[PDB]
């Protein structure tokens, strides 16, 4: 055969929002193979860090109002979807935000952490207007892929949160919109050879080189399906036996809870109590005996 | 348990490991008795010898194992109770009035 | 208790036909419980108790 | 589907005779010498220990070939708890 394997070549990084990646060599038709099949994978399954749980003191619910704020409170949660923050190691970080007096609470009003990298600190979150306006929120930031709404988390976790924990849906997907083209690559002896530019435009938080290194990581593992593949008795308590009133006056005087605790003792360990033929009658019926030693007991 | 049951099990004990190098002292471990209690009780019932009983059939089963197979006699001594052939042939001439060699030649 | 028929009874009204005992027939009921309380056999009727 | 992937390598870079006494299991020196310790069956044979059941004056150091090979095919253990061993029928020979 005369196949030809591609190389990653170019990172022409035009902005922190706008980028371009060239790619070569590609044969005839395989431009439309690897120009297309990344794009459907790239638009959905990129893991990013996004805001989930914004919570303010003195505000009971998303339909309340707080004074000194110029904005309605649901709208501020709608402001807080557009947050690009580059977190590296963990998956859960609880940022904190304060401000006082007149002046818009923007995205540059967080007490930062080490692995936290805000991408866009110039973004407007709010507009405080009064002199005694002092907002304070306790935001959970997560790390995920895909889409989660508010109601998905509700049914999936029956555990009850405290009141005032105002959710926002999970827009994780840190790609915005891509396009690509098929032009010719100039290799001499093979003049049919074609190149591929994949312009990627998105928000922050993502180096566009690693966007496709993980994208082939997604695809090349779903070919691996193709490149390969073509005693109840023991826990039964004391009162079930309809047992005699004299010996139930004694087995409750010999302090045994389960029948496994009774056969933990032997027949000798019952004779010292006042007021053996009965147990030799009934144990031989339903599949029991005496004298049988138990280990790794109890199993709770 | 009465004693007439034990000698019924004692003769249900013996006829299964005769090709083994077996002795009386392992019977007394399996029957739990002493080495001497086996030999008194056999006379109330059989009026024969139980010491030679496990030695009688190593002739009688070598009266068919030699008779049917092509086995020579010098391996019969080391397993079936003896050390050399000069004693194994003598017990036959007290029991059934014969030598081992001319026992097979009589069709 | 009025099961399986019509006329609800008294403890003496059992004694007219059966036996005129008073506190053994009152103690019938006490061990009628202690043989039939048994909340693992009567767990089926404990799914009736949470009605 | 190999070839698409090879394009990407620079980019990812109960038993019936077990209900039956020792006289009827196709064997005979595992039958007559167990019933004289009040175990007439396989039942208390599996709970009791072969350091004492063999120490009784009916078994011994050769019975373990006729108990442990039984416990190979039937799986029961040394000291095991039986689910439902005894029926109403008890008899002998």
């Amino acid at each position: 055969t005369e196949f030809l394997k591609p190389r990653l070549v170019d990172i022409e990084q035009v902005s922190s929002t706008h980028a371009k990646v060239t790619l070569e060599p590609l044969e005839r038709g395989f431009g439309h193979t690897l120009g297309n099949a990344l794009r459907r994978i790239l638009l959905s399954s990129m893991p990013g860090c996004a805001v989930t749980e914004v919570e303010i003191d003195g505000v009971l619910h998303e339909y309340s109002t707080k004074e000194g704020v110029q904005e309605d409170i649901l709208e501020i949660l709608l402001n807080l979807k557009g947050l690009a923050v580059r977190v590296q190691g963990k998956d859960e970080v609880i940022l904190t935000l304060n401000k006082s007096g007149i002046g818009p609470v923007t995205a540059a009003d967080i007490t930062h952490d080490g692995d936290v990298e805000i991408v866009k600190p110039q973004h407007v979150i709010c507009h405080l207007t009064d002199e005694n306006a002092s907002i304070s929120m306790r935001i959970k930031v997560q790390r995920g892929r895909g889409y989660v709404p508010a109601s998905t988390r509700i049914h999936s976790e029956e555990d009850e949160r405290p009141i005032g924990r105002l959710l926002v849906d999970a827009c994780y997907s840190p790609v915005e919109r891509i396009a690509y083209n098929v032009e010719a690559a100039r290799v001499e002896q093979r003049t049919d050879l074609d190149k591929l530019v994949i312009e990627m435009e998105t928000n922050g938080t993502i180096d566009p080189e690693e966007a496709i290194r993980r994208a082939a990581t997604i695809l090349a593992e779903q070919l691996e399906a193709f490149v390969d593949l073509r005693d109840p008795i023991l826990l039964r308590p004391v009162d079930d036996l309809e047992l005699t009133v004299r010996s139930a006056n004694c087995l409750k005087a010999e302090a045994i809870h389960y029948i496994g605790d009774l056969v933990q003792r032997t027949e000798v360990e019952l004779l010292k109590t006042p007021n053996l033929t009965e147990i030799k009658d009934v144990l031989a019926s339903r599949g029991l005996s005496l004298g049988m030693r138990l280990e790794n007991w109890p199993p709770a | 348990m009465s004693h007439q049951k034990i000698i019924q099990d004692l003769i249900a004990w013996i006829d299964e490991h005769i090709d083994q190098p077996l002795n009386i002292d392992v019977v007394a471990k399996k029957s739990g008795y002493s080495k001497w209690y086996l030999q008194r009780m056999f006379r109330t019932v059989t009026h024969q010898t139980l010491g030679d009983y496990i030695r009688q059939r190593r002739l009688l089963l070598a009266a068919v194992e030699l008779r049917t197979t092509e086995r020579p006699i010098f391996d019969i001594a080391m397993d079936l109770g003896y050390v050399s052939q000069q004693t194994f042939s003598r017990v036959f001439r007290r029991q059934f009035d014969r030598t081992p060699s001319d026992y097979r030649h009589r069709l | 208790f009025g099961i399986d028929m019509n006329t609800d009874y008294t403890l003496e009204e059992v004694g007219k036909q059966f036996d005129v005992t008073r506190e053994r027939i009152r103690q019938i009921e006490a061990k009628a419980l202690r043989k039939l309380r048994h909340p693992s056999r009567s767990e089926v009727l404990r799914s009736f108790l949470d009605d | 589907a190999t070839i698409l992937a090879e394009q990407l390598e620079a980019f990812v870079d109960f038993d019936p005779i077990l209900l039956r006494p020792v006289d009827d299991l196709e064997l005979v020196r595992s039958a007559n010498c167990l019933k004289a310790e009040a175990i007439h069956y396989i039942g208390d044979l599996v709970q009791r220990t072969e350091v004492e059941l063999l120490k009784t004056p009916n078994l011994g150091k050769k019975s373990l070939t006729e108990i442990k090979d039984v416990l190979a095919s039937r799986g029961l253990s040394l000291g095991m708890r039986l689910e439902n061993w005894p029926p109403a029928s008890i008899a002998d020979e």
